[PDB]
């Protein structure tokens, strides 16, 4: 296998982790939910549900890596299932894999029955892109996923005002969307409007109490605003609800700018609790 | 700065 499993997964002992791994997620316990789903694809790695359940979850962890390892999994399995290839788009879009981006895309349109029928590092995969999804705009004027499409779109053209303004639309027809406002916010983020981005965050987190990228995304954007005890509070629950080594090393800047030495020694030991205290 | 994640 291609994935990491992790050694010594609770779950590989369970009677159906698949259903435990689903309860998980409804609760929003994202880091538990991934384990259950790991143990299903051990054990059954044929299951389709299982890997994108996995990927899905990983990428809401904070884990683009580890979700486009399972996510290019359920695409295998089932290259028809339109969650997969929406999921890949974000994570490659995340991770500047701009042709991989644009695959998956594409394949995120052409594969559902409804729709079947400059931009330096893939120029003319771009534009393909970009036609068939205001083509399919033109098909189906007020579909939420198509605007949201858009927005990935044009998050990897760093056209962020394109980008926030239909993701913006997306998130008026589907306001109660975790993701679509997390979205929203790292675009806006990204473009430099840290305190819209951190109103769609807020909106987000309400939603999915336990969206450790939301989490992430929000300590990001206060550290951009050099507001650093907010960035240190929701950096210590992204920690703690993510379980990594990047995001220590990150909360350890934060500590050494606000003037903590006393702080940053204690991030090496790597316990969130003295943290959670502090904060 | 930093980079955020859709």
């Amino acid at each position: 296998t291609d994935y990491p499993f992790e050694a010594n997964n609770p779950y590989m002992y369970h009677e159906n982790p698949m259903e435990e791994g689903l309860s998980m997620l409804k609760l929003a316990n994202l880091a538990e939910a991934a384990l259950a789903f790991e143990a299903v694809c051990q054990a059954a790695p044929e299951r389709e549900e299982a890997w994108r359940s996995l990927g899905l979850t990983q990428a809401e962890n904070e884990k683009d890596g580890l979700a486009i390892i399972a996510l290019n999994h359920a695409r295998m399995l089932d290259p028809k299932d339109i969650a997969v290839h929406a999921a890949l788009a974000v994570s490659h879009t995340n991770e500047h894999n701009a042709n991989a981006a644009l695959a998956s895309l594409r394949a995120w349109l052409l594969s559902q029955p409804q729709y079947e029928q400059f931009f330096f590092a893939a120029p003319n995969e771009y534009r393909e892109c970009r036609t068939l999804l205001h083509a399919a705009l033109e098909m189906n004027p007020n579909d939420a996923q198509l605007h949201a499409s858009l927005g990935v779109l044009y998050n990897l053209s760093n056209n962020y005002d394109s980008a926030a303004a239909n993701l913006r639309r997306a998130v008026e027809l589907r306001p109660d969307d975790a993701q679509l406002w997390n979205k929203l916010g790292a675009t806006l983020a990204n473009g430099n409007r840290p305190q819209e981005a951190l109103d769609a965050y807020n909106r987000a987190l309400d939603i999915n109490p336990g969206y450790v990228r939301v989490m992430y995304n929000m300590a990001v954007s206060y550290s951009n605003m050099s507001q650093y005890d907010l960035a240190a509070k929701q950096l210590v629950r992204a920690i703690y609800m993510q379980v990594t080594r990047s995001m220590w090393d990150f909360f350890r800047m934060l500590l050494n700018v606000m003037n903590r030495p006393d702080l940053v020694e204690l991030t090496y030991a790597q316990n969130v609790e003295p943290f959670a205290k502090e904060f | 700065n930093r980079a955020s994640k859709l």
